[PDB]
C-alpha cells in the first residue's frame, strides 16, 4: 500500500495541531466526529445532519506508548486526546458505507452516527473537501480530506 | 523492575526491520547512477 | 519521544530509513506507470508501458510455460524491433520478470557435456545483451528490452535527495523531518518516429 | 481571582493578532463587536442578529501607555486599535444579560447592541464557541471563547 | 500608480500561500474563481451564485519564468498553479461590471461567470470582505479583499 | 501457521533428472519471490529421496554423474544439502537457520 494511513493528522510539514483534551463516555474509533457535553466529557456527536454551528472536532489517534493506532478503539472513562481542525489542513476522516468519491473537491457533510458522507451543500454544514479518489463500501474507512 | 503479575516473560525487542523484494530497484539503480545533474527550476 | 529516549528505542532512525526507501519507490512507480498530472506544454511521460516513445510489441507464446526452444525463438523476435525496424545498435540491456528468472534456471536439455541452465544459454548465443537482470515491476508475462545511457533511456536529476529538520520554537513543538527529491525520465526518439525501447506485452 | 481577565487577546503563546486600525465614532468598551463604515471610521455594529457575512471584528484593549484597560472605554474621535479574529484563537468577548453558559462548546451568536449571546445556530451567524462555564447577570462581562 | 497590482497574493509578510496544482480546461485570467472537476482538471466554476459549500479557490498568477502576469491568460491543457485561500489573508480578486465599493467591509459574493460581486449576505455564500474604496466599470479589474 | 505450505506436483521418488531441478526451484521461489527472504537457504531430504538421487543422471554424457551432484552445481545458494530421517516418503523442507 503506497498510501499508508497510520496517522490521523497528515496536514503539512509545518502546521501543528490544536488539541482538546477531555474525558470519555464510550469507545469510539479514531477519525470520527465528536461533540463535548456537560461536565468535561467527550463522546460521539449524535446530532442531526442538518444542524449548523458544530465545531470540527475529530478523535486523534492515541499515543504509541498507550496502545493507540488508527484502528484501535479508545478505552472508556479515560482521557481522550482529540483534534480541533483549523481551516486549511488535511485530516483523515472516516466515511459511511455505499458512496464513491469521484472528483477531488466535493463537499463533506456529517452523518448522524459520527461518520461523514457526501451530502448536498445546501441543507447541511460543510466541514471539509475530498482529496482522494477512492470508493468505499465498509463503514469505517479512512479517506483524506482538506478541512477548508 | 517488572510487574509481578507478568514475570513469566522476557522482552528483547530491537526491531529487526523488514527486507524489500527480489529485484526491487535494479533498473532505477542504474539510471540514477548515470544521470546528468541540472539546476532546479528548469522544468 | 522524550519517553523513548529513556527506553533507548530509536523510532526515528527506523523511520529515516523507511521514507528514504518509500521515496525511491514512488519515483519508481512514476517511471513504470506515469502520471497525467504533470504536463508543462507537451512533455508528459505516461510511463514505460503506455508511452508513445516506447515500442509496443505483443508476445505470442507465454514465457512462463514454454519450453527452451520457444524462448529463444520469441526473444529474437523482440530484439529485432531494435535491430531491424528501428535501426538501433549498441549493447542492449534486458530486464526480466521474477517468475521468468525462475524458469531461466531450469535444466537445458540441449547440452550434454555437463549441466547448464537456460540463462547461461541465452547469454552465450545472443552476445548483444550486455547485462541481463531482473526487476520486480513485471508481474506475469511481460518483459522489456532497451538501451541505457545518454543515447537511450536516461534520467536527469533536478535536486539530489536531501533531508532537514523543521526547527522547534516552543517547548512542546513536535519533532518533524522532511525528505524531498526531483528528477525526470525520457526515452530517446527521432523525428520520423524511430524508438529505442521495446516493452514486451 | 484565579482567572485574571486583564487582556482581551488571550489566544495562545505563538499566535499573533491581526490589527485593523481606524477612527472612532462613539465611546465603546473593549470586547464588543464592531463594524467599519464610510470614510475610515469604526463604531458599534448595530446590524440585525439574523444577518450573515459579518467580519469578526472586536475592539482590542487600548495600550497601557494611553490609559487603556479591559474596562476603560475608548476616547471618541481618535484611533481605535481593533482585532480581526482568525479562526482558531481564543478571545475574551462580552455577553449580554440573563444567560448562563453550561457546556463548553455552545454556539456564540451576536446581539444587535454590540454584545454576544447564546443563540440557535440555524438563523444567525455563529462567530465563536464558549470555553468557560460561568453564569453572567450584568451586561458587559468578559467570557472566554474560541473563535472557530 | 501608487497601488501596484502585479501580484495576486498580497496577504502579509509572514503568511505563505496554500497551492493546489492541477490541469487546465480553458484559458482563464488570474484572479478568477475556480472549481475542480473529474479527472484532475481545473476550470472556471460555472455554478450558481446561491450555492454554498464552495471552496475559496482562485487562480494564482503564473511564474515569471513561464510568461505569467496579472493579465496574461493561462495556456490551456497545462498545469495551472492555483491558490486555496485561508481565512485571514488579503488577495486580489476580480470583480464584474457596474458596481462601486464605498465602504471597507462589505460582503463579497461570487458571480456565476467566475468573477465576484457585492451581493446581499442572506442568500449567497460570503467569501471575502472588501479592503479598497474604488469604482469599477470594466469586468476584470483587480480589487483588494480580505478573505475572512 | 508460521511455516509456508507448498504442495509438490511431481513425485520426487520416481521422477527423472530434469523434473527434480524444475520442481526444486519452484520450492525455493516461495522464499525469494513471494516471501522476500534472502541468505543461503538449506535443504533437508528424506533418505528414501537421497537414495533415489544417487542413480545415473542420463542428461549428461561425459562421464557418470549423480542427480545429487546435479543440484550441487545448478543451485549454489543451497549451502548445506544433507538428509534427515524425520521425513518418510515424498516430503522435503527448505528454510533458513540462525537467529533470523
Amino acid at each position: 500500500m503506497a498510501n499508508s494511513k497510520n496517522s490521523i493528522f497528515v496536514g503539512g510539514a509545518g502546521r501543528v495541531k490544536q488539541t482538546i483534551e477531555g474525558l470519555a463516555q464510550s469507545a469510539f474509533k479514531p477519525g470520527q466526529l465528536l461533540a463535548r457535553a456537560a461536565g468535561d466529557a467527550i463522546d460521539v456527536t449524535a446530532k442531526a445532519s442538518t444542524t449548523y454551528g458544530n465545531e470540527f472536532l475529530i478523535c486523534d489517534d492515541q499515543p504509541q506508548t498507550l496502545g493507540g493506532g488508527t484502528d484501535v478503539a479508545v478505552t472508556a472513562g479515560d482521557t481522550v486526546q482529540a483534534i480541533s481542525v483549523l481551516p486549511g489542513q488535511y485530516v483523515l476522516l472516516s466515511f459511511a458505507a455505499t458512496q464513491n468519491v469521484t472528483t477531488k473537491g466535493a463537499a463533506v457533510a456529517s452523518n448522524g452516527d459520527g461518520n461523514f458522507k457526501l451530502g448536498n451543500p445546501a441543507t447541511e454544514q460543510t466541514f471539509a473537501v475530498t482529496e482522494e479518489i477512492i470508493n468505499v463500501t465498509t463503514a469505517g474507512t479512512l479517506v483524506l480530506c482538506r478541512a477548508i | 523492575m517488572q510487574r509481578v503479575d507478568e514475570m513469566y516473560r522476557l522482552v528483547d525487542s530491537t526491531g529487526t526491520g523488514e527486507d524489500r523484494d527480489w529485484g526491487n530497484q535494479t533498473l532505477l539503480g542504474r539510471l540514477l547512477s548515470q544521470a546528468q545533474t541540472v539546476s532546479i527550476g528548469k522544468k | 519521544y522524550e519517553a523513548m529516549r529513556s527506553e533507548m528505542l530509536p523510532a526515528l532512525a527506523e523511520d529515516s530509513e523507511e521514507i528514504e526507501f518509500t521515496l525511491l519507490d514512488d519515483v519508481n512507480d512514476y517511471l513504470w506507470n506515469g502520471d497525467a498530472k504533470l504536463k508543462v506544454d507537451t512533455a508528459v511521460w505516461g510511463g514505460l508501458k503506455a508511452d508513445a516513445s516506447v515500442a509496443a510489441y505483443s508476445l505470442g507464446a507465454d514465457l512462463t510455460t514454454a519450453t527452451e526452444a520457444q524462448v529463444v525463438a520469441e526473444l529474437l523476435a523482440l530484439l529485432d524491433v531494435l535491430r531491424i525496424t528501428n535501426k538501433k545498435s549498441g549493447p542492449f540491456e534486458l530486464y526480466i520478470s521474477p517468475q521468468i528468472m525462475s524458469n531461466w534456471q531450469k535444466l537445458a536439455g540441449a547440452n550434454t557435456n555437463g549441466f547448464m541452465n537456460i540463462m547461461a544459454a541465452v547469454r552465450a548465443l545472443i552476445p548483444e545483451f550486455s547485462v541481463v537482470e531482473a526487476d520486480s515491476a513485471l508481474q506475469g508475462n511481460q518483459v522489456l528490452c532497451s538501451v541505457v545511457g545518454t543515447r537511450g533511456l536516461h534520467a536527469k536529476i533536478g535536486m539530489m535527495m536531501s533531508s532537514y529538520q523543521v526547527p522547534r520554537v516552543m517547548h512542546n513543538d513536535p519533532y518533524q523531518f522532511v525528505k524531498w527529491f526531483a528528477a525526470g525520465f525520457q526515452s530517446n526518439n527521432s523525428f520520423s518516429g524511430l524508438k529505442s525501447t521495446v516493452y514486451g506485452s
